[PDB]
RNA sequence: UGGGAGAGGUA
């Protein structure tokens, strides 16, 4: 007789994004741990609380091993002969009957283990709300900064984390304002924080262009490569199979509208739009703009270019402290050399 | 997490009103060993403890401690902001002092600041929608439209601007927003960061 | 009569000797565990 | 918890 499991199934039921069998597993692990700690002998009793009755029978376990320690769980092949060799070497089934009592020490350790189980079950709730949609621009309010991370939320008691290295260098987020970020690939097994969200990745700019531009949305214009100097300067690479709509004019929009939108959403980062081409030589003479081309030596084995450049455009060709050469090399994959 | 219990413990002895008191055990902690743990956790993470006690108006002397630590942080961090990095010594010390004091008053500002509570919600930021109660029957809540949910009038950053242009007169509002105000927001983010790391070190001590 | 006459008793003998059920197996197993001795 | 009376005692 148990009206209490009936309270589990209707009266003290969970939030409805959590299954009932996990709650039954939580309570069965709770009573198993409670009878485990209470017995003075080192018995790893695992009790099978059957679902429909509520009451149960305490089950001290036994695994088929040939070791010398743990006699309370040490059964052998000749003990598996009692069930005549119909099992496996090492599974922890039982062949015993025990009883159960209650105590306030059992109550408090059961409270500890059930708040651990509902904690990891809520963690699995955030796991399935992550795995329902893989990679998108999201918005949450920052609520508690830290030394190495910025904790976030997505509503419904979810949490996300901006780490230190994947944010803007000009970040200033007082707790209480809404920020934009992209969850990319989080750890569903992480016991602490899981949802790793960035603000200074190429995935950020391409997802921002995806939500911004409808022809990125429906695959008319496509972006192939990207380049980032976070907060200051950027480059992305555009090719297009369609011949109707102007690609660069489309992604700059009406008087630099889309570029200024991503620039103010990114923090003043000068995203410099440039074409993507398939062939290496003509791709890179398209790609180092606004620098000028004298002669190009294309190298295959160590994946580099050699660029002759006339005098006058060296500063805007290299950027500031080698910014443009570095950004163009991690754009194209070919690191650049200086030639006059 | 851990820190606000110590702010409960900084009060005087309050009278109890219940039946049989005095558990007389070490169930949670005493009231003196929490202060001893605050002392043990002061050699590291003293910024956040000073800022927390100055924010919650318990031990109203470490407001100056938090302003001094913020001034030291601004002196260490001022070499990345173009508006402040070109000024001379005592003038840069005085602008760092005035924006440190205003940044700390902006961090301190909650619904208990005199003259800062919302007019309608009285700080709760949660009013009752009468139409949803009339159609649903039950009682509902909504966001207080005047305060927009936060429950208090926020501190405008232009107060520090008005208090610095009595000293730097040739600094207008666009360059204030362009190369001065990020330092101010860096100061308030540093206040929140130091309070979080002090709560973390407190929980590491009293564990 | 002795634990010196239990030490040579292999786990095959403990379950092939008559009228030693699961409860008697636990009754000898927990007392050899509390006495520290092992068997097998 | 912690307040007030009354009684006795120590230097
Ligand atoms: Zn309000």
């Amino acid at each position: 007789m148990n009206k209490e499991i009936l309270a589990v199934v209707e009266a003290v039921s969970n939030e409805k994004a959590l299954p009932r069998e996990k709650i039954f597993e939580a309570l069965e692990s709770a009573l198993a741990t409670a009878t485990k700690k209470k017995y003075e002998q080192e018995i790893d009793v695992r009790v099978q609380i059957d679902r429909k009755s509520g009451d149960f029978d305490t089950f001290r376990r036994w695994l088929v091993v040939d070791e010398v320690t743990q006699p309370t769980k040490e059964i052998t092949l000749e003990a598996a002969r009692y069930e005549d060799e119909s099992l496996n070497l090492g599974d922890y089934v039982e062949d015993q009957i025990e009883s159960v009592t209650f105590d306030r020490i059992t109550t408090q350790t059961a409270k500890q283990v059930i708040v651990q189980k509902v904690r990891e079950a809520e963690r699995a709730m955030v796991v399935d709300q992550f795995r329902e949609h893989e990679g998108e621009i999201i918005t949450g309010v920052v609520k508690k900064v830290n030394r190495d991370n910025i904790s976030l939320d997505l509503g419904n008691n979810a949490e996300a984390v901006i780490l230190r290295e994947d944010m803007l260098p000009r970040e200033n987020f007082r707790p209480g304002d809404r920020v934009r970020g992209v969850l990319y690939s989080v750890r569903p097994e992480a016991r602490g924080a899981q949802l790793f969200v960035t603000r200074s990745k190429p995935e950020m700019l391409i997802e921002l262009f995806r939500i911004e531009v409808p022809e990125i949305g429906e695959e008319v214009i496509e972006i192939k490569a990207a380049a980032r100097d976070p907060g200051s300067r950027a480059k992305i690479a555009v090719k297009t199979n369609d011949k109707r709509i102007d690609p660069v004019g489309a992604c700059v929009g009406m008087r630099g509208a889309r570029v200024q939108a991503v620039s103010t959403e990114l923090g003043g980062e000068r995203i410099d739009i440039v074409l993507w081409d398939d062939n290496p030589a003509q791709f890179v003479i398209n790609a180092m703009a606004p620098a000028d081309v004298a002669s190009i030596v294309v190298d295959e084995d160590k994946h580099t270019m050699d660029i002759a450049v006339e005098a006058g455009n060296l500063a805007q060709a290299i950027g500031r402290n080698g910014q443009n050469v570095r950004l163009a090399s991690q754009l194209s994959g070919w690191e650049l050399n200086v030639m006059t | 997490m851990r820190l606000e219990s110590v702010a409960k413990f900084h009060s005087p002895k309050s009278p109890m009103m219940s039946d049989s008191p005095r558990a007389t055990a070490s169930d949670s902690l005493s009231g003196t060993d929490v202060m001893a743990a605050m002392g043990m956790a002061q050699s590291q993470a003293g910024f956040g403890m000073a800022a927390f006690c100055g924010k919650h108006e318990l031990s109203q002397n470490d407001k100056q401690k938090a302003i001094n630590y913020l001034m030291q942080f601004a002196h260490k961090v001022s070499g990345k902001y173009r508006g402040v990095a070109k000024l001379e010594g005592n003038t840069k010390a005085k602008v760092l002092q005035v924006l440190a004091t205003f940044a700390y008053a902006d961090y301190c500002r909650s619904a208990a600041t005199p003259g800062a509570r919302c007019r309608d919600c009285h700080g709760t930021g949660r009013a009752v929608d009468i139409a949803k109660t009339e159609l649903w029957g039950r009682v509902v809540e909504k966001e207080c439209g005047r305060c927009k949910g936060v429950g208090y009038s926020r501190m405008p950053a232009s107060a520090a601007y008005r208090a610095v242009t009595m000293l730097i007169p040739n600094l207008t509002q666009p360059t204030w927003s362009r190369t001065v105000k990020p330092l101010y927001d860096a100061l308030v983010v540093q206040c929140h960061k130091e309070e979080s790391i002090a709560d973390n070190i407190l929980n590491a001590v009293t564990r | 009569h002795y634990i010196g006459d239990l030490v040579q008793r292999t786990e095959v003998e403990l379950l092939k000797t008559p009228n030693l059920g699961k409860k008697s197996l636990t009754e000898i197993k927990d007392v050899l565990a509390s006495r520290g001795l092992s068997l097998g």
